[PDB]
């Protein structure tokens, strides 16, 4: 149907970061009329679409225009293959309505280590505390998908 | 558009009382709830974040929940280092936001106000100006009010109050209330009063004077 | 040894501008964000503004839109809050403060400096008695120390001989932009007329002193 709720801009607020620091993104959205359901935003760590990071609810909406920081835990390096901690993935951002997704914004991200040396020599254990990630802001993914909302048809 | 509606403003305890201390938030918030200390003259410090996150170092006697908007500070038999002001904090929606706060302050029985009205002194009258004084002295709770009377008439934004900490001795309050008027306004009035009403007064307690006798 | 310095307070006319430091060290200032909080005189706490260093990324409150700039350096490990178009109601207490891993809470504070609006100029206070006439079983006088700038003030009596009944209430500002507060003493009230009251008032920014003997007025 006709769409309520709308995305409107992503800030990544703290970047670049370290591997193990949490995301921080504020979240403009805009909200045209009362909702009778929850909005579940929710972050997806890709890789390769396999691990959930973290998800916020929202209910009841608020209407009208709203900013609000979403703090997603990070991934844990115990469940990713060494071969991804250096190398570049994807990170997904993506809302649901009663649990139906109507948006959803990928992002690249460099994982890299901290000084120049350490980055021309890589170790074979690989030292999680000196990698610094950062999300490449500039140029988002963004998909939308239009869902039925409160309005049976 | 968000609040952090907290209550209740003042919060009178004695040692090892479990006191709760609840903050309602105007819209939905998942989690980013946080909770500080302030002492007078010191910075405040983080006690619970994320709603229920005891912050390191902190005692465990402070915990922190959260049921539908509400969210709530209990400490669980309250210590005497513990008497201090909290404010409750949402960084969900923007903009970040504080409760307004809560003192908790130390319990003690009633005691009632002496009362005095103090009229303007000549010296101040030939300056062009006339302060009129309401003390309100060693009384519990804090709670008290205080009106202006000139002849017979509410008197309305034209006088502060202010009060003391509580006393460290014997755990009272005291307060000064401060009419002005233009001396050309005073010399128009006889009879200055002011009224107090307060928990220890069983009939609302009336200081006049008739200016120059 | 995490720990941040505030500094850059002080007087300022309405409408000037003044800039505050906020220096971290012990963590490296780009991996967190830093905000600042402020206090009005016996009033609550009340969120200014947050920047995150690695973005530049930044918020400010209603209060202080376009008025206030926030900055960071992040060679210096160091915040800043250029603050333009004063007005009397930013006088507080400005505290830095930052945040890292707790959902933007606040874990590590500075000190805290202290900034003051006002057109106001270096007045010392008019003291005039709070003359005394029983309630509670004692008389009561008093010293009223009207239109001084700046704060503070101290007040004793009789050279500090005298303390116990003494309540020294916190100034109010004024509509004016100048303080006044009362200083008040239970006394018996046979002592009346004999025994001698002196509040002995001190005001050092514009260094004067002032004695002003409290009598029950005349006939």
């Amino acid at each position: 149907g006709s769409s309520i709720v709308s995305l409107l801009g992503i800030k990544v607020l703290n970047n670049p970061a370290k591997f193990t620091d949490p995301y921080e993104f504020e979240i403009t959205f805009e909200c045209l009329e009362s909702l009778k359901h929850d909005l579940e935003w929710k972050l997806t760590y890709v890789g390769s679409h396999d691990q959930e990071l973290d998800s916020i609810l929202v209910g009841p909406v608020p209407v009208g225009v709203n900013k609000f920081v979403f703090s997603a835990d990070p991934p844990s390096a115990e469940l990713i293959p060494a071969s991804e901690l250096v190398s570049v993935t994807v990170i997904l951002l993506s809302c649901s309505y009663d649990g139906r997704e109507f948006v959803r914004v990928g992002y690249y991200v460099n994982n890299e280590y901290d000084e120049e040396e350490l980055r021309e020599n890589p170790p074979a254990k690989v030292q999680v505390d000196h990698i610094v990630r950062n999300i490449l802001a500039e140029k988002p993914r963004v998909t939308r998908f239009n869902i039925v909302w409160d309005n049976e048809n | 558009d968000i609040q952090m509606t907290q209550s209740p403003s003042s919060l009178s305890a004695s040692v090892g009382d479990r006191v709760t201390i609840t903050c309602r938030a105007s819209q939905s918030v998942s989690s980013a709830v946080a909770w500080y200390q302030q002492k007078p003259g010191k910075a405040p410090k983080l006690l619970i974040y994320s709603a229920s996150s005891l912050y390191s170092g902190v005692p465990s006697r402070f915990s922190g929940s959260r049921s539908g908007t509400d969210f709530t500070l209990t400490i669980s038999s309250l210590q005497p280092e513990d008497f201090a002001t909290y404010y409750c904090q949402q960084s969900q929606w923007y903009p970040i936001t504080f409760g307004q706060g809560t003192k908790v302050e130390i319990k003690r029985t009633v005691a009632a106000p002496s009362v005095f009205i103090f009229p303007p002194s000549d010296s101040q009258l030939k300056s062009g100006t006339a302060s009129v004084v309401c003390l309100l002295n060693n009384f519990y709770p804090r709670e008290a009010k205080v009106q202006w009377k000139v002849d017979n008439a509410l008197q309305s934004g034209n006088s502060q109050e202010s009060v003391t900490e509580q006393d460290s001795k014997d755990s009272t309050y005291s307060l000064s209330s401060t009419l002005t008027l233009s001396k050309a306004d005073y010399e128009k009035h006889k009879v200055y009063a002011c009224e107090v009403t307060h928990q220890g007064l069983s009939s609302p307690v009336t200081k006049s004077f008739n200016r120059g006798e | 040894e995490v720990q941040l310095v505030e500094s850059g307070g002080g007087l300022v006319q309405p409408g000037g501008s003044l800039r505050l430091s906020c220096a971290a060290s012990g963590f490296n200032v780009s991996y967190s964000s830093i905000h600042w909080v402020r206090q009005a005189p016996g009033k609550g706490l009340e969120w200014v503004a947050y920047i995150y260093p690695s973005s530049g990324y930044t918020s400010y409150a209603d209060s202080v839109k376009g008025r206030f700039t926030i900055s960071a350096d992040t060679s210096k490990n160091t915040a800043y809050l250029q603050m333009n178009s004063l007005r009397a109601e930013d006088t507080a207490v400005y505290y830095c403060a930052r945040s890292y891993s707790t959902k933007l809470a606040m874990d590590y504070w500075g000190q805290g400096t202290l900034v003051t609006v006002s057109s106001a100029s270096t007045k010392g206070p008019s003291v005039f008695p709070l003359a005394p006439s029983t309630s509670g079983g004692t008389a009561a006088l008093g010293c009223l120390v009207k239109d001084y700038f700046p704060e503070p003030v101290t007040v004793s009596w009789n050279s500090g001989a005298l303390t116990s009944g003494v309540h020294t209430f916190p100034a109010v500002l004024q509509s004016s932009g100048l303080y006044s507060l009362s200083s008040v003493v239970t006394v018996p009230s046979s002592s009346l007329g004999t025994q001698t009251y002196i509040c002995n008032v001190n005001h050092k920014p514009s260094n004067t002193k002032v004695d002003k003997k409290v009598e029950p007025k005349s006939c």
